[PDB]
RNA sequence: CAGAAGAAUCAUCGAAUCUUUGAACGCACUGCGCCUUUGGGUUCUACCAAAGGCAUGCCUGUUUGAGUGUCAUU
RNA sequence: AACCAUCUAGUAGCUGGUUC
RNA sequence: AUUGGAUAUGCCAUAUAAAGCGCUUUCGAAGAGUCGAGUUGUUUGCAGCUCUAAAUGGGUGGUCAUCUAA
RNA sequence: UUGACCUCAAAUCAGGUAGGACUACGCGCUGAACAAUAAGCGCAGGAAAAGAAAAUAACCAUGAUUCCCUCAGUAACGGUGAAGCGGGAAAAGCUCAAAUUUGAAAUCUGGCAACAUUUCUUUUGUUGUCCGAGUUGUAAUUUCAA
C-alpha cells in the first residue's frame, strides 16, 4: 500500500496519472475474482480501494489547500471555503459587535468602573 | 422643533386638515397592495418616538386590514410573515374608514451591519427576538394578555407541593 | 375635491420671476460641500501637524427641526417652504407659525430645488438667517418682493377652501 | 432550425443581444478587436443580414471593452449630473478621475507576434500619415492628431536610422513609401501638405477608433524596434524645434542601395515638398537641407556652397550659384526607387519632367 | 473465516469525501429543459458530452430603462 | 354512514370476585 | 494544546479633550383612535363596534397620599 | 432641451436572510367533552417569560422582576379562592421620543486598495479613498432618580 508521505511530494498530473493506473488494476481484479478469484484477490482489491482512496485524499487536499491560498485576503470566498459549525453560530453577532457600546456608555466604564475593594473584619 | 407641532396635529385626527387627508390617504391605500411597503413614515412623529430611525435597516410597511382578535396585533403579524428576514420593532396606527384600519409596521433587519454595529438596537439581533409578534413581545401584544404592573392585571395553584419533611 | 385652507395655500407658490431672485441670493450661501469641507479641514491640520482666529461662516439654514427653532427663535429673515412634501402635514403649520413670529415667508416650488442648494436630494424648507453686509440690500428688496409677490398677493385666496 | 449552419452563424442583431451592447459599442469592440463578417455558404439555413461566427461572439462576452465603455457612460452621466447641480468643484475633480483603457492585451490577441503586427501595420501607417496633415476639428482630437504626428515623426525617424526604406513613390494622392522592416513589407501613404476640406460624408467615430487602434498599434511597434535598435522609446523631443517646424529634427533619436546619396548634400528650397524628400534622403544616410522658410534648424544653408544638389520646383532660380546645380524630386524619387543616381540634367529646372514609373508597379 | 507487518473489525479526531430523495430549489416527477463555459474528434463553423449554474418571498446596495410625473429650461 | 388515535383509569346505588 | 480575568512592564496615546461634586439675578421639552364613556362578545383583564379627550394634567388608592401609562 | 428629484419596473447583477425538524420545560392563539382541560394552530431559547412602578400602603412607612415559605384554605365569592405585609434565594441597572451641532452631519452601510488578526489560510477587524444613506434628521447631549 502506497504510503501518504511520499503520495504528498509530486504534482497533481502525474499524481492523477497514478489514479487510472489503480483504477483499471481495481477493474481488473474484479474481472479475475468473478471467474475465480483467490484470497489475496480478495484482499489485492481490498489494499487497492484503500490505495485508491489515499491518492483521491492528496488530490483533494491539495486543489482545496490552492484554493485557499488564492482566496487568502479576498473579502468573499466560496461557500465551501468557509466555517461550518452551525447555522445559529454563523448567524450569532460577532464577539466584535456584542462589545460596541454607545459613547455615553464608554465615559461611564472609564469614570466609574466597578472598583475592586475588600472590607475588613 | 417640529415634532412638537406634529404631535399635537395628531390628536386632533377628525379635524379640517386630518380629516381631509385621512380621507385623500384612505382611498390611496386601498388602490395599493393590502402589504405594501412604504419609502417614509406616513407619521414621521409617530415612529421616531416608536424606536424608527431613517438609517439602513429600518423598514416601514403599510397594511389594511378589514374591521368588524386585536386589529393592531394582526397588523404585526401579517407583515412579520410577508417580510421573513426582519423583525418587527413596533406598530401604530395612521388611518381607517368605514371599512378597513391602516397600520404601519417598523421592522429592522437584523443582518444589516448598520443594525448590528449599532448598540441601541443591537438587542434584535438576538436568535431569542424571533417573530416578537408572534409570541406577544411587541407593544400591543403585551397589551393583549394583560401584561402589566397593578391590582388591575394558574399552574402554581392547581398542583400539591409535597415535601421531604411533611 | 374640496381641500381645507391650510392645503389649500400650498398651490399658490412663488410666482418664476421672483423665485429666480430668491434662488440668486441662495446660491451665494450655499453650505460647504463634504469635499470642500474636508479640504479646509486638512489645511488647517497641516498647520497644526507642522507649526501655526478666524470669521464666523455664513450659510444657508436647513433642515425642518432646525428652521423651525429658528423660527421660535425670531432669528429667520426669510424662510422658504417647499410645495410638494410627501407628508403635507410636515409644512402645514409653517405659513402659520411664520405668520405668528413675523417671518416672511414664501412657498417655493420643487422641494428638489431646495435640496440643490445645501447639496441634498431633497429639502422641506430652507431658511435665511443672517447674510454679509454686501447682501443686506439683495436680501431686502428680496423680502419686499415676498411681501408683494406672496404676502399681498393671495392672502385672502389663503383662508378659503380649495379644489371642488 | 435550431441547429447547424443556422447555429453556425449569429445575426448582427442577435450577436448584439448576446453580448448585451449597443449597435455603436458593437462597432468599436469588433474594430478594435479582430472581427469580421462571416457569410455562410447556406444563408437561408444560417437564417433558420449580417453573419458572425459564434465563436467570436462567445470570446466578445468576457471582452473588457463593453464594461470599460460602460463604466465610461456611467462616469459621463454622473460628470453631467455634477454639473446640472451647480458644484463644479466635484465634476472638475471627477474628470481627472475619469475611466480610461488599454489595448496591450487586444493587441498581443490579435497579434501574438511582432511579425503579424508589423505586416498588418500598412494600413495603421497609412491611417497615422493621413492623420498627421489633418486639420483639427470637433470630431478628431487635438491630442491624438498631435500624439498620430509624433508616431509617424518616430516612425520615420526609425526607417531613416535603420535605412529600411526601400522605394518612394510620388502618386497624385500622395508619396507611397515600401521599407522592409523585420522581413516584413510594410507600405505607407502619406498626403500632401495641401488645403483640403472635410467631406462630411464618412463616420468620424468608426474613424476615430481604427485611428486610435492604430495608433496604439503604431506606438508598440515603435517601442520595439526602439528597444530592438537600442534607441529611447518614446524619443527625446524638443518643444523649441517642435513650434519652429523642425520636423523631424525635434525628435531625437537618443540611444538608450542604402548609400545611394550618402555622398552627397541635397538643398531643398520653399517650392517642394520638403517632408517626404527630407526623410527619403535620411533613410538614404544623404544630408538634405530646407530653406528658412520650410523650416527650423536646417544643418545648412543657401548660401552655403557644399550643397551638391539643390532641389527646386520652380521653374526660375534668379540666385543660382555653382556646384549647387538645380535638380528636380523625380530624379530623387526616381534614384531611391532604382537605387542608382539618375542625371540631374534631364530633371533641371526648366526641363520636361520625366515619366515617374511606380516602383510597385511589375 | 479471511486478510495486512505502523499492523488493528482499535482509540482519538481540527483535514478531505459524503449516491437518489426530503424544507428540496431549472421545469416536471417518469422525463423534458434553458443559458454559459470547457473540452471532444478517428465524425472539429456545428454537433455531442461533461462541468458550472438556473426556486420563491423579503432586506441593503449596483446597473439599466421607462413615466401619464415635479420642475429646471429666453 | 364506516374506520383509527387520544381525552379515559369518563360515568356503576348494580354484577361477579376479593388470597394465612 | 486552546483559552478567561487580573498583575508587572515596554511602547503608543487625536488631552485645544472628557467627567463627578459644588454653587444659581438663567432654563427645564415628558409617548392619542390612546386614556376615558356607551354597548356587544370571549375568558376583572382582553376583543369588537359607536363616540372620543386633558395639562399640576392623568392613573390607582385612603381633601390627602402615592404613582407618571399609551 | 440638456439636467436634477420623485416614482414605476427590470437584471441567470453583488451581498444576505426566511422556510423544515425537535418541542421535556417556555410564550402566544384557539377549544369541546368528561376548563385556559386534551386536541388544533403559531413562535423561541439554554432557559423562556417577567422586569427597573401610571407599584403597595395608611405605617416610625415600603421599593424592578422571578422563585420558595408564610399570609391561608384566610378575605372575597358562590365549593371555588387570592393578595399587601412578613421570612428566604438572588440582586443590576438602564436605553430612547419629546431641546438648534447650527461656529460648520460632528453619524452610518457598501465598493476598492493596503495593513492586520484567527478556535480558523475557514475568523474578525483597522486605515485610506470613492460611492451611497441621511437634514422628511444620522452622531454628541438628556430620560424626571432628573
Amino acid at each position: 500500500a502506497l504510503k501518504t508521505f511520499e503520495l504528498r511530494k509530486q504534482s497533481q498530473e502525474n499524481l492523477a496519472e497514478q489514479l487510472q493506473e489503480l483504477r483499471q488494476e481495481l477493474a481488473s481484479l474484479r474481472v479475475q475474482k468473478i471467474a475465480g478469484g483467490s484470497g489475496s484477490k480478495l484482499s489485492k482489491i481490498k489494499t487497492t480501494r484503500k490505495d485508491i482512496a489515499r491518492i483521491l485524499t492528496v488530490i483533494n487536499e491539495s486543489n482545496r489547500l490552492a484554493a485557499r491560498e488564492a482566496y487568502k485576503n479576498k473579502k468573499y470566498i466560496p461557500l465551501d471555503l468557509r466555517q461550518k459549525k452551525t447555522r445559529a453560530i454563523r448567524r450569532a453577532l460577532t464577539p466584535y459587535e456584542q462589545s460596541r457600546k454607545t459613547l455615553k456608555q464608554i465615559k461611564k466604564e472609564r469614570y466609574f468602573p466597578l472598583r475592586k475593594y475588600a472590607l475588613k473584619a | 422643533g417640529a415634532y412638537k407641532y406634529l404631535e399635537e396635529l395628531a390628536k386632533k385626527k377628525q379635524s379640517d386638515v386630518n380629516l381631509f387627508l385621512s380621507r385623500v390617504r384612505a382611498w390611496e391605500y386601498r388602490q395599493m397592495n393590502v402589504i405594501h411597503r412604504a419609502s417614509r413614515p406616513s407619521r414621521p412623529d409617530k415612529a421616531r418616538r416608536l424606536g424608527y430611525k431613517a438609517k439602513q435597516g429600518y423598514v416601514i410597511y403599510r397594511i389594511r386590514v378589514r374591521r368588524g382578535r386585536s386589529a393592531r396585533c394582526t397588523a404585526e403579524e401579517r407583515v412579520g410573515r410577508y417580510c421573513s428576514n426582519l423583525r418587527v420593532l413596533n406598530s401604530y396606527w395612521v388611518n381607517q374608514d368605514a371599512t378597513y384600519k391602516f397600520f404601519e409596521v417598523i421592522l429592522v433587519d437584523p443582518s444589516h451591519k448598520a443594525i448590528r454595529r449599532d448598540p441601541r438596537i443591537n438587542w434584535i439581533v438576538n436568535p431569542v427576538h424571533k417573530h416578537r409578534e408572534s409570541r406577544g413581545l411587541t407593544s400591543i401584544g403585551k397589551k393583549s394578555r394583560g401584561i402589566g404592573k397593578g391590582h388591575r392585571f394558574w399552574l402554581r395553584h392547581n398542583t400539591l407541593s409535597l415535601r421531604r419533611y411533611r | 375635491l374640496k381641500v381645507p385652507p391650510a392645503i389649500a395655500q400650498f398651490q399658490k407658490t412663488l410666482d418664476k420671476n421672483t423665485a429666480t431672485q430668491v434662488f440668486k441670493l441662495l446660491n451665494k450661501y450655499r453650505p460647504e460641500t463634504a469635499a470642500e469641507k474636508k479640504q479646509r479641514l486638512v489645511a488647517e491640520a497641516e498647520a497644526v501637524a507642522n507649526g501655526k482666529v478666524s470669521k464666523k461662516p455664513y450659510n444657508v439654514k436647513y433642515g425642518l427641526n432646525h428652521v423651525v427653532a429658528l423660527i421660535e427663535a425670531k432669528k429667520a429673515k426669510l424662510v422658504l417652504i417647499a410645495s410638494d412634501v410627501d407628508p403635507i402635514e410636515l409644512v402645514v403649520f409653517l405659513p402659520a407659525l411664520c405668520k405668528k413670529m413675523g417671518v416672511p415667508y414664501a412657498i417655493v416650488k420643487n422641494k428638489a430645488r431646495l435640496g440643490t442648494v445645501i447639496h441634498q436630494k431633497t429639502a422641506a424648507v430652507l431658511a435665511v438667517t443672517e447674510v454679509r453686509e454686501e447682501d443686506k440690500n439683495e436680501l431686502a428688496s428680496i423680502v419686499s418682493a415676498v411681501d408683494a409677490n406672496f404676502s399681498a398677493k393671495y392672502d385672502e385666496s389663503r383662508r378659503k377652501w380649495g379644489g371642488g | 432550425g435550431k441547429a447547424g449552419a443556422a447555429r453556425i452563424y449569429i445575426t448582427r442583431n442577435q450577436a448584439l443581444k448576446k453580448l448585451q451592447l449597443t449597435l455603436a459599442d458593437f462597432r468599436r469592440i469588433c474594430i478594435l478587436k479582430g472581427v469580421y463578417p462571416r457569410e455562410p455558404k447556406n444563408k437561408k439555413k444560417a437564417n433558420k443580414v449580417t453573419f458572425y461566427y459564434t465563436k467570436d461572439i462567445q470570446y466578445l462576452l468576457h471582452e473588457p471593452i463593453v464594461q470599460k465603455f460602460r463604466e465610461y457612460k456611467v462616469f459621463a452621466r454622473k460628470l453631467s449630473k455634477a454639473l446640472g447641480k451647480g458644484e463644479l468643484e466635484t465634476a472638475k475633480r471627477l474628470e481627472a478621475r475619469k475611466p480610461t483603457y488599454s489595448l496591450d492585451h487586444i493587441i498581443k490577441e490579435r497579434y501574438p507576434t511582432f511579425h503579424d503586427a508589423l505586416k498588418d501595420i500598412d494600413d495603421a501607417l497609412s491611417m497615422l500619415f493621413l492623420f498627421s496633415t489633418m486639420p483639427v476639428t470637433d470630431k478628431i482630437g487635438a491630442a491624438t492628431v498631435a500624439n498620430c504626428e509624433r508616431l509617424c515623426a518616430e516612425f520615420q525617424h526609425y526607417v531613416i536610422r535603420s535605412n529600411s526604406l526601400r522605394k518612394a513613390f510620388l502618386s497624385i494622392k500622395g508619396i507611397y513609401y515600401q521599407a522592409e522592416i523585420f522581413g516584413e513589407q510594410i507600405t505607407w501613404i502619406v498626403p500632401y501638405k495641401f488645403a483640403q476640406s472635410v467631406p462630411t460624408d464618412v463616420d468620424f467615430r468608426i474613424m476615430h477608433t481604427f485611428l486610435e487602434f492604430y495608433q496604439a498599434l503604431m506606438g508598440f511597434v515603435n517601442f520595439k524596434l526602439y528597444n530592438t535598435l537600442g534607441l529611447r522609446y518614446p524619443p527625446k523631443i524638443d518643444v523649441a524645434k517642435s513650434e519652429s517646424a523642425a520636423g523631424l529634427a525635434a525628435y531625437e533619436l537618443e540611444e538608450s542601395n542604402t548609400s545611394l546619396f550618402s555622398n552627397f548634400t541635397f538643398f531643398l528650397s520653399r517650392e517642394v515638398p520638403r517632408f517626404s524628400l527630407e526623410f527619403v534622403i535620411r533613410a538614404f544616410g544623404g544630408k538634405v537641407g530646407w530653406d528658412p522658410i520650410l523650416g527650423s534648424g536646417s544643418p545648412f544653408s543657401e548660401s552655403d556652397p557644399v550643397i551638391t544638389h539643390h532641389i527646386c520646383d520652380r521653374p526660375h532660380i534668379s540666385q543660382k550659384y555653382e556646384g549647387r546645380i538645380y535638380i528636380q524630386p523625380q530624379w530623387v524619387y526616381d534614384s531611391i526607387n532604382k537605387g542608382i543616381l539618375e542625371r540631374t540634367d534631364l530633371y533641371a529646372c526648366g526641363a520636361t519632367l520625366p515619366p515617374h514609373l511606380s516602383p510597385f508597379v511589375k
